[PDB]
């Protein structure tokens, strides 16, 4: 989708054409007198940048603005000026660094901007960067967007192409990420990916406790992830179409390997998961048998089914583009008032 | 009568100096997790919160991982949800982090709240922000989580006094005296307070 | 002595020589010393029994009601002996102490029974 | 987490390049002698320069010096001071430093080529209107009082010498040198408060205008300085 990727209106619309050295000196003065500064200066700097050392200056001054008296403004149009300035001058190391230490820089791209970024990642054909970035979007907790299909494709491809037996952090990341894309309640792909994510989260809990499940990850504390997966399977069997894949075999593997032979957050009355494993496994066998008695092809490769999604993907990209032009228009509308606002200071002077 | 001026001078100077260079919220809230002692104070932490400070993090450290520190996003009082089965949260409206903080893990923020599904129409100040007892709820599992639906006799001596009084008055009033208790809104300990009322070093 | 802030509190003042305490319920500020000055003397209390064996105590009900309506907090022993009197609700710590004493006495009786 | 890196780039073109500067102690005095003396002392001080750096400076600059002293705590002596003058030529050339500490004004005459001194450091680099700052004695102590713990004011690598164009108040008239005369032609002081109009009129009588128009007294240094540069560059290449 080269048309969906490229957009030269952004780079040919409202350029400031000021001196980078002068802007840098002014920002240094303002930040050594540690007085607050508007986002107009940083935006003018960004959209004037045309060089590598200049983008590095922008990174440093963005860190300094995060650590400046004002941090909440977080203008998405400025964020995308920076993103374009970085990706057109192809600094993927810097982009990834900022995106991972968002707490250090505080970049927060929106739906279409992030979809452009990930499409550029596709074009360059890299997987590790995209994987780390989709984990950071799992951190973002922003998925009700047209980029939901891109996230789904990415995760469905990378969970298969992973080839990594044991990694607790990575596996928890995958488990917690596989939920959000499927929350749009679409089809078998959606709710069975939700199921597999429930399974992964229950596995991570049972293998390293419930602490990491929520400590540095936004999740719910109900330990019955296996119970929730069983509930999902039973309600699906009760209810449409259920295109299935052999990840139920991975679920069986996890269940059997857990059935195989300090602070206590669990409640006394409530049974412990270690003691619930038996009925978990028996009910899991029961639901397995019920599903096979009831869809059960388990051959349709899930990453290949995302190619069927490309049609409605190419349909929703139109609405995404439309919303992006609306954002551009309202940006150009509300931003011009801020320039007269800067002129008001000199008018009063 | 003789006045004195240097006293007022030193008062004004101390006021200006302290309001200028008071210790930063982040600087005085920072904690070393292996010794459990706040810098700038040399004081130890309470045993009830030792483990919570060792394990769990602070509200702004939670909010630094998402855009705009999550306006309207679900944050609940861990203490409230451990002390009561009912849901309680914070409709955070305004936020302001401390620029001096490196990780931007300290600041002031508040909005509307709700106690056991009893919401009031006031965006007031939070209480106990710097504690390590903050739990963020995602955007999923939102509505399922937020879902929510006489009199006493007087003391014996006092009722006897009133009986004697009204018998002397002449009226019978055989009805035993009572008071209203449904009006008395006994509030639990955990109901929040006004941060501004409590001071600061 | 104008005490900043503070609040009126009805409390006990101590009198009498050593090994002969005599308490006096009296209204005063929170910041005054134990036997410091007061506003109005209200009542008395003897923790020692008389010749009859009973112990002495007096309450000024109308004045105490006036002071409470004006606003003044009470100390734990104050509310305790007030609840013991009956004009006031009985004290929860008093209930707990009574129950603990009864449990201890039952335990002692059981120990004696299993000894003998 | 690692910390970011600070970077600053301001590239106005006809400001960056400062070309040349030489030290006033390489040049010889008007006196007559055979310049082989000068050249051997020059190569000697340059073979010392290969070791020691002498970060260049001017009068009115602040220097911090560490020297190897036999009798002292740690057998080292560390002293910060304002540069008053650079006097002498050859190896015996020296520079004066001064500062008021404990209310007492202490000053040193450091030999910039003696192996006893270990290192020199320029905390601040600037130039005063006056060639020599010896009147800082009679000047107020608050001008000379400098902090010992003040860290180096980082200066641009290739920029023009900053010149603080200011004036200075002074102690009352009972001075030692009679700075009011035109023999010295100094401007940092403020006559308007240090003395009267009648007094400056009476003092400017000793003015000798003829000498500054005279021409046999002034000494040309162009080709001598060029040959000195040539020899310095030769020694550096070698
Ligand atoms: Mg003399
Ligand atoms: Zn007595």
């Amino acid at each position: 989708s080269s048309a969906y990727v490229d957009s030269h209106k952004w780079e040919a619309r409202e350029k400031e054409h000021y001196c980078l050295a002068d802007l840098a000196s002014l920002m240094d003065k303002t930040f050594e007198r540690k007085l607050p500064v508007s986002s107009l200066t940083i935006s003018r700097l960004i959209d004037n940048i045309s060089s590598r050392e200049e983008i590095d200056h922008a990174e440093y001054y963005l860190y300094k603005f995060r650590h400046s008296p004002n941090c909440w403004y977080l203008r998405n149009w400025t964020i995308h000026t920076w993103i374009r300035q970085c990706l057109k001058y192809d600094a993927q190391d810097k982009a990834l660094y900022t995106l991972v230490n968002k707490v250090q820089y505080g970049i927060f791209p929106d739906n279409f901007t992030f979809n452009l970024l990930m499409d550029s990642f596709i074009k360059k054909e890299n997987y590790k960067d995209a994987l780390s970035v989709v984990f950071e979007v799992m951190m973002q907790e922003a998925f009700e967007v047209p980029s939901t299909q891109l996230l789904s494709l990415y995760v469905l491809f990378h969970c298969l192409a992973k080839k990594t037996d044991f990694s607790w952090e990575e596996e928890r990341n995958f488990g917690a990420s596989l939920l959000l894309p499927g929350l749009k309640q679409k089809n078998s792909v959606g709710f069975s990916s939700q199921l597999y994510g429930y399974a992964l989260l229950g596995k991570v809990e049972l293998q390293q406790g419930l602490r990491a499940v929520y400590h540095n990850m936004p999740l719910i504390w109900k330990p019955g992830y296996l119970d929730r997966a069983l509930q999902v399977m039973e309600k699906v069997a009760a209810s449409p179409e259920d295109i299935k894949l052999c990840r139920e075999a991975l679920d069986v593997l996890g269940a059997v390997l857990k059935a195989l032979t300090k602070l206590v957050e669990q409640l006394d009355i409530e049974e412990t998961e270690q003691s619930k494993l038996p009925q978990y496994l028996e009910r899991f066998k029961a639901l397995h048998s019920k599903l096979q008695a009831l869809k059960i092809e388990s051959e349709g490769l899930l990453s290949l089914t995302t190619q069927l999604v490309k049609e409605k993907l190419s349909t929703c990209e139109a609405e995404d583009i439309a919303t992006y032009e609306q954002n551009l228009q309202q940006w150009h509308l509300d931003l011009v008032q801020l320039i007269q606002r800067e002129q008001q200071q000199r008018e009063q002077a | 009568v003789r006045p004195r001026l240097i006293a007022e001078l030193a008062r004004r100077v101390r006021a200006l100096r302290e309001q200028l260079n008071r210790p930063r919220d982040s600087q005085l809230y920072a904690v070393d997790y292996e010794t459990l002692t706040r810098p700038f104070s040399g004081r130890r932490l309470p045993v009830r919160a030792w483990a919570d400070v060792r394990r769990e993090s602070r509200l702004l450290q939670l909010l630094g991982r998402l855009p705009l520190f999550g306006l309207g996003r679900l944050v609940t009082r861990k203490s409230w949800l451990w002390q009561h089965d009912e849901p309680c949260y914070w409709r955070l409206t305004r936020v302001r982090p401390d620029y001096t903080a490196q990780n931007l893990d300290h600041g002031k923020a508040w909005g509307i709240l709700t106690f056991k599904g009893k919401t009031e129409s006031e965006a007031r100040e939070i209480e106990h922000v710097m504690y390590h007892d903050w739990r963020l709820v995602p955007k999923h599992e939102e509505e399922a989580f937020t879902a929510f639906t006489a009199s006493v006799p007087y003391p014996p001596l006092l009722r006897a006094m009133i009986i004697a009084e009204r018998q002397k008055n002449g009226d019978t009033s055989t009805e035993e005296p009572m008071l209203n208790v449904q009006r008395i809104r006994m509030e639990p300990w955990d109901y929040p307070a006004k941060q501004e009322d409590k001071g600061r070093a | 002595k104008a005490y900043r802030g503070g609040h009126l509190t009805i409390r006990l003042a101590l009198g009498g020589c050593t090994n002969r305490p005599f308490y006096r319920i009296v209204a005063a500020h929170n910041k005054c010393p134990r036997d410091g000055r007061f506003v109005e003397q209200l009542g008395s209390y003897d923790p020692l029994p008389n010749s009859h064996g009973e112990k002495l105590v007096a309450l000024n009900l109308d004045r105490i009601r006036h002071w409470i309506g004006c606003g003044a907090h009470l100390s734990k022993p104050m509310e305790k002996l007030l609840g013991l009197a009956g004009f006031f609700p009985l004290h929860p710590m008093m209930i707990t102490n009574a129950e603990r004493l009864r449990r201890k006495r039952a335990r002692e009786v059981l120990l004696a029974s299993q000894k003998t | 987490q690692p910390p970011p890196k600070p970077v600053i780039v301001d590239k106005h073109r006809p400001v960056e390049p400062e070309r040349r500067f030489l030290s006033p102690e390489f040049i010889p005095r008007r006196g007559r002698t055979d310049p082989l003396k000068f050249q051997i002392e020059r190569k000697d001080m340059l073979e010392r320069r290969k070791v020691l750096h002498i970060p260049e400076f001017y009068v009115g600059s602040i220097l911090r010096v560490t020297t190897a002293d036999p009798y002292a705590s740690g057998k080292i002596s560390q002293f910060l001071g304002i540069c008053i003058q650079r006097s002498g030529r050859g190896l015996g050339a020296t520079f004066i430093l001064r500062n008021v500490i404990e209310g007492q004004g202490v000053e040193i005459c450091f030999e910039l080529y003696n192996p006893r001194v270990q290192e020199i450091q320029v905390v601040k680099l600037e130039k005063r209107l006056d060639d020599s700052l010896l009147y800082l004695r009679d000047a107020l102590p608050e001008y000379s009082t400098f902090d010992v713990n003040m860290k180096p004011v980082v200066q641009e690598p290739n920029q023009k010498v900053p010149v603080n164009e200011l004036k200075v108040k002074m102690k009352p008239k009972p001075w030692s040198k009679r700075w009011e005369r035109p023999n010295f032609n100094i401007k940092g002081i403020r006559f308007d408060l240090c003395l009267t109009e009648q007094q400056m009129k009476e003092a400017q009588k000793w003015n000798q205008p003829w000498l500054e128009f005279d021409m046999m007294r002034e000494y040309d240094t162009s080709k001598i300085e060029a040959a000195i540069w040539k020899e310095i560059e030769a020694s550096k290449r070698s």
